């Protein structure tokens, strides 16, 4: 899975 | 040759937990280009944060900050479903320019990072000996990371379960289910990768009913 | 009043073990100044570097650094026998002056730090969200970081004892403090409190005979 | 006690 981002 | 430019550490962004993705590997010949892809971390977000780093270390706080940008406007849909693609090319001046771009909608932003931004001669050094020093220390902290990662995401899933289960969840469940994710989140405060992974396994235990 | 001009965060420096000591408190006033007295590390420490810091996390590296400089000819002595007097000051206009002076010798070293610099309106928001989520972790983080001093103190007491005994020490008590040592040192760079607590008392347990 | 700095 692709890495994650918060925001 | 005896000499050439090269950016002297990783360069990367911080991604979900605070940990350190790296784009651009530490010494690497400039210029240089890379891309890579990235989602949303959470249902329904309409922005990222790009937070760009310098450093060799798992814990994204431990590098140097270059700067940070937001990229708002993204449809709101399920984790994992949005496409970033981040892109961070560094040209033969050493300026480093970073953009973000969300596929389905288009928008992008982007930011110029001057070529003196970051560590200097002597942070550098320290920082890939501190790096060496914590190899394994690092290691176990992106563990945790991928571990509270994968915790927040049951958390906020059986959460959204819960409430969409509404009255179909028997009364006895859900006090328990409750219980359980409250559980969890304390053990998600603390740095014990077992610990979050046996609170996941006690809410599991008292959700079997929720997942149907 | 009803409109204060604050420092909208905290102000402080970098102590021992990466953690955040405060020198002017969040939302203070403008101007204002402030003092505290520090010492060093580690015995024989000739410098200390000063590493300015905006924010509310007790682990330093969560906050944003404004700034460093170091401040060196500290006379060699003890850990904690020195006294660097650091000084924040903002003025009128939001410039930051900080300096730190050797209380001995009267050497300083002072840098100034633009109104602009650090987190904006919308980070400012940020870290205080962030540090209200994460109150417990950091004070966790905080009784961590004075485990790792003591450890890393008795680390360093343990190896001059250790240099100290010279062939004296007797083989067997050199191998079992080494390894105690290491055990300690590995110990120190993760992040649970009582295994580093047990690691000082197996480094104590085998350095009984060391006095 | 005074609280310690590296360097």
């Amino acid at each position: 899975n692709r890495l994650m981002l918060t925001g | 040759v005896l000499l050439l430019d090269v950016t002297p550490l990783s360069l990367g962004i911080e991604t979900m937990g605070g940990v350190m993705t790296t784009l651009i590997a530490k010494n690497t010949t400039i210029p240089t280009k890379h891309s890579q892809v990235f989602s949303t971390a959470e249902d329904n977000q309409s922005a990222v944060t790009i937070h760009v780093l310098q450093g060799e270390r798992k814990r994204a706080a431990d590098n140097k900050s270059l700067g940070q940008f937001n990229l708002d406007g993204i449809n709101p849909a399920p984790r994992g479903m949005p496409q970033i693609e981040v892109t961070f090319d560094i040209d033969a001046d050493g300026i480093l320019h970073v953009s973000a771009k969300d596929k389905n909608s288009g928008k992008e932003q982007k930011i110029t990072i001057k070529a003196s931004s970051g560590l200097n001669e002597d942070e550098i050094q320290k920082m890939v000996r501190d790096a060496e020093a914590n190899a394994e220390a690092d290691r176990k902290f992106e563990e945790l990371v991928q571990t509270r990662n994968q915790g927040d995401h049951l958390l906020h899933s059986t959460r959204k379960q819960v409430e969409e289960a509404g009255d179909k969840l028997p009364a006895d469940d859900k006090t328990a289910i409750e219980s359980a994710l409250t559980a969890l989140e304390t053990a998600l405060k603390g740095e014990d990768k077992a610990a979050i992974e046996a609170k996941m396994q006690e809410l599991a235990q008292v959700s079997q009913k929720l997942m149907e």
